[PDB]
RNA sequence: AAAUAUGUAAGAAGUCCUUGUUACUUAAUUGAACGUGGACAUUUGAAUGAAGAGCUUUUAGUGGGCCAUUUUUGGUAAGCA
RNA sequence: GAAUACUGCCAGCUGGGACUGAGGACUGCGACGUAAGUCAAGGAUGCUGGCAUAAUGGUUAUAUGCCGCCCGUCUUGAAAC
């Protein structure tokens, strides 16, 4: 009889998609990436910085 | 007072091309036509028997009809709100086979060929033609190829 | 618009079999986003060479921050511009801190003096004048010079309210 | 007390608000303008075909 | 403001009721409703249907054409269904025994049926020993040989009959149907 | 005991194993996702490392609205917003890209704002303002249920199967998306950022492509 | 020699394999047209949409038009034609 | 070697304001709980105060703010001088 809306209402945002439990209980939203340190190439850098 | 004979405005549509005027050559001749085959109809100026009317310049049809000289060709023609069937007793210097035809034909063999390669080895053979497609991802190497290139240039005369 | 970015757009033509790996053409482009970015950059190429959005590939945008922001430069600014009965060449001066505010003063000021919209612009060359003595406006030179000052003189001060009790002064 | 003389004004929306349609082709196409020797031997043709067909299936 | 594609409050164009005020067909209509709803056999949706029709809608079946339908190969123990009329056929002189349900026998009719052997049942019956429209032959008369069909159309070329009160010579044989009288049509 | 706690256990243990499924098909899309956005960007790493240059695939869907009223059409792009079914002004739809659409966008590009939608606008705007085509009538979705009755024989079983059909232009994306009512969105909230809309994006407008600002604009649409 | 506009096609009424009819056609057991029987799977042969699709009867009003962008004729031009 | 801006994401948290409360036994999908149950989960309930009549409200006259050209007709076009 009236639409409620997911995205509010973690009720019927649970009763479709059970996942969202998973993904509040682990902060998937808030994923920290894994530090790499790749560099880039000179040849890159000096087209970028070029007139 | 207006003028609407069988050949008004016909003037440029009904030229030879140029320096292709004279005989028809034999090829026309010898194209053989059965009914059920689609054709396209272009007048040649040169035989005015068995000629079309202007409005069926560049229209494509059916063969529904063979004699000794002509084809019947029926051709859909929008009058009113609606298509009209006509048909059309044209001569065969008027009329050729139609490449689109023949080049589904070669289609419908080959997906046949596909068909059955596909029911040895390879299920799932996908006869279905695709629009193009959006471009996969790729790396562009810069080895001999640094990008280098200018700005807009001034204006200048050249006069 | 005048809130500017500068890109640097690489783009060359599609890829074929007699000629693989072409060449990789490059400009930099002020504009405020990157769809505008490789809108112009299209629209140059365009002009240039015989190439066009539909037979060539953007391989690459990158945006070009300043070096030092906070290091006032003097830019020569070489633009080409349509008036309303021609195209002419012009050189100018900005005093400023970086080159897409440089070119943000420079579309106000032709905005301005010459009623130059963006449409009708080409910025053929931003550049760096490396020392004094190279400047040539005297509307650039003048704030050059050594233990500059000024003062400000007839200083407004907003109000925020509509009555003032205390007839106001102009002192600085 | 001339009028206007002549416009397609309007007439293709006229022509369009009930669409426009095409001509409804079917199986076995009328043999009007056929060649009559051909239509005639085509008549036998079909008879003996049936006779045969009749002679078989029974 | 919509982009309307179609024709807004568009009317089916179907019946959804009889248009007579017969109250024994309202109660016929009101039982193969039931049955077209709770059951999933499309006869009763058929004969729902057909329920519904005008009168030049349901042409009159002839005990005849009754018969050459049993004719037909497996069907001669079938149920003959007629929404309608069963008129009587005096061309014919052998008849089978057969079961007919009609809205209607005429007298002929159904006394040949009966004295061929057969009965004669109303579609409630008929609904009764065949909820489902089990064994069943649905039959319908000769719509387009009303003669008010025969001037549809009419047109040059068409081959039309036209509307006329009288007929023969002197009424319309003349110029525009004769080559030797202006032209031929 | 006339037969009535049996078959409710029985639906419950079946509604119990349609939601374990559920459940492990969407963690098969969330690390579905996370490997292919840091894949992407990796190899543009890799590629700046390596001296060369990473040109991302071509966007594969776009998102769609229509930003004209409906006065004033000229026929042949009043007809490809039709098949677009954009009837309404605010109407949106996706596309997956071809040849064939790309011309239709072009055909129509004075009267639309189109962009390629990031998988937070497509999720929000399912579920938001996703109603299915049952019957020929407007559903709100609001249960996987229907979803999988409707589009079941496709594999898709839930709303997150069916974006994930939308988001990555699958197999059974015509049937998906034409499953899919038109979206009806709202008037953008913080309004359209232009004084003037009905200029191209590039033009300092609002039609045309927008590419990935078509997502700023679709979330303050609904 | 464009742009725009415009015809046709993108299959089951289809394709392939054997062999049946004829008074037409062939030098001919050659063809033509229409067929019996057999094979082709679900991507049955591009995209998008499809709001139900087709079919018929009957009858109203109307048959003075005018405006705008663009193309365009007469005219110096016109809120002109 | 960091920081921050810009852009983007979170099925992160939370404060203030406005409009709405359609339906009327139960049935569904969920959630939290070992279960028993409970719940914001197929649309508002709980507690409290004043009045119980011209108080609310209706009608009517007037005032104020903004808006409102005379109908019918012929006409491309009518408030039409
Ligand atoms: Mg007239
Ligand atoms: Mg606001
Ligand atoms: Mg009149
Ligand atoms: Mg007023």
């Amino acid at each position: 009889v009236l639409k409620k809306n997911p995205l509010k209402n973690k009720q019927v945002l649970l009763r479709l998609n059970p996942y969202a439990k998973v993904f509040a209980a682990e902060k998937l939203g808030s994923k920290k990436a894994e530090k790499t340190g790749t560099k880039p190439a000179a040849v890159f850098t000096e087209t970028l910085k070029h007139d | 007072g207006k003028s609407h004979g069988y050949r008004s405005r016909t003037r440029y549509m009904f030229q030879r091309d140029f320096r292709k005027h004279g005989a028809v050559h034999l090829s026309t001749y010898l194209k053989v036509y059965k009914v059920g085959d689609i054709v396209d109809i272009k007048a040649n100026g040169s035989i005015q028997k068995g000629m079309p009317h202007k409005f069926y310049q560049g229209k494509t049809g059916v063969v529904y009809n063979v004699t000794k000289s002509s084809v019947g060709v029926i051709i859909n023609k929008m009058v009113g709100n609606r298509y009209l069937e006509k048909r059309l007793n044209l001569r065969v210097e008027h009329i050729k086979h139609s490449k689109c035809r023949q080049e589904f034909l070669e289609r419908v063999k080959a997906n046949a060929a596909k068909r059955a390669e596909a029911k040895a080895q390879g299920v799932a053979v996908q006869l279905k033609r695709q629009p193009a497609q959006p471009r996969e991802s790729r790396i562009v190497s810069t080895e001999g190829n640094v990008p280098q290139t200018l700005a807009p240039v001034p204006y200048e005369t050249f006069i | 618009m005048a809130h500017f970015k500068e890109y640097q757009v690489i783009g060359r033509r599609l890829p074929t079999e007699s000629v693989p790996e072409p060449k990789l053409f490059r400009m930099r482009i002020f504009a405020s986003n990157e769809v505008i970015a490789k809108s112009r950059y299209w629209y140059f190429l365009q002009k240039l060479h015989k190439v066009k959005k539909a037979s060539g590939e953007i391989v690459s945008i990158n945006q070009i921050n300043e070096a030092h922001p906070t290091k006032v430069k003097n830019f020569g600014v070489w633009v080409r511009y349509d008036s309303r009965s021609g195209t002419h060449n012009m050189y100018k001066e900005i005093r400023d801190v970086s080159r897409v505010a440089a070119v943000e003063t420079l579309y106000q000021d032709m905005a301005a003096r010459h009623r130059a919209r963006f449409r009708s612009i080409h910025i053929l060359k931003v550049a760096e004048i490396e020392k004094t003595a190279d400047v040539k406006r005297q509307y650039v030179k003048q704030f050059l010079t050594k233990d500059l000052k000024f003062p400000l003189p007839h200083r407004v001060q907003k109000s925020t309210k509509t009555f003032s009790y205390k007839r106001p002064s102009t002192f600085y | 007390a001339k009028s206007k003389n002549h416009t397609a004004h309007n007439q293709t929306r006229k022509a369009h608000r009930n669409g426009i349609k095409k001509p409804k082709t079917y199986k076995y196409p009328s043999l009007k303008g056929v060649d009559p020797k051909f239509r005639r031997n085509h008549k036998h043709a079909l008879h003996g075909t049936a006779k045969a067909l009749a002679a078989a299936k029974k | 403001g919509i982009d309307h594609t179609s024709k807004q409050h568009k009317r089916s164009g179907h019946r959804t009721a009889p248009k007579s005020d017969n109250v024994y067909l309202k109660l016929l209509v009101k039982l193969y409703t039931f049955l077209a709803r709770r059951t999933d056999a499309p006869f009763n949706k058929v004969v729902l249907k057909a329920l519904f029709l005008s009168k030049i809608n349901r042409p009159p079946v002839s005990v005849s054409r009754i018969a050459r339908a049993l004719k037909q190969e497996g069907a001669a123990n079938k149920t003959v269904v007629v929404v309608g009329t069963v008129t009587d056929d005096a061309r014919i002189f052998e008849f089978p025994k057969t079961t007919v349900a009609a809205l209607r026998f005429t007298a002929g009719a159904r006394a040949k049926i009966v004295k061929a052997g057969g009965e004669c049942i109303t579609l409630d019956q008929l609904a009764v020993r065949a909820p489902k429209g089990q064994n069943t032959l649905i039959l319908r008369g000769p719509r387009n040989s009303r003669e008010a069909v025969r001037h549809f159309g009419m047109g040059p070329h068409k081959g039309k009959a036209p509307r006329i009160l009288s007929t023969g010579r002197k009424f319309e044989r003349a110029r525009g149907r004769r080559r030797s009288k202006g032209f031929k049509v | 005991a006339e037969q009535v706690a049996a078959e409710r256990a029985a639906r419950k243990a079946a509604n119990k194993e349609k939601r374990a499924i559920i459940l492990e098909r969407n963690a098969a899309y969330q690390k579905e996702y996370e490997t292919a956005e840091r894949n992407i960007i990796q190899a543009k790493r890799d590629a700046k490392a390596a001296g060369s240059y990473y040109v991302e695939a071509q966007h594969k869907l776009v998102f769609v609205v229509r930003i004209k009223g409906i006065n004033k059409i000229p026929p042949k792009p009043r007809k490809v917003l039709q098949l677009l079914r954009l009837t309404r002004i605010n109407s949106g739809t996706f596309v997956k890209v071809t040849k064939a659409t790309l011309e239709l966008l072009k055909l129509i590009e004075p009267y639309v704002a189109y962009g390629y939608p990031s998988y937070s606008t497509i999720r929000q705007l399912v579920y938001k303002r996703g109603f299915g085509k049952i019957n020929k009538q407007r559903v709100p979705l609001s249960d996987n249920a229907i979803i999988e009755a409707n589009l079941g024989k496709y594999g898709i079983l839930s709303i997150d199967d069916l974006i994930h059909e939308i988001i990555t232009v699958g197999p059974h994306f015509k049937q998906a998306n034409n499953f899919l009512w038109p979206f009806k969105l709202s008037n953008p909230s913080g309004g359209w950022g232009v004084p003037r809309k009905f200029k191209h994006f590039i033009q300092g407008g609002s039609f045309g492509n927008r590419e990935e600002f078509i997502n700023k604009l679709v979330k303050s649409m609904n």
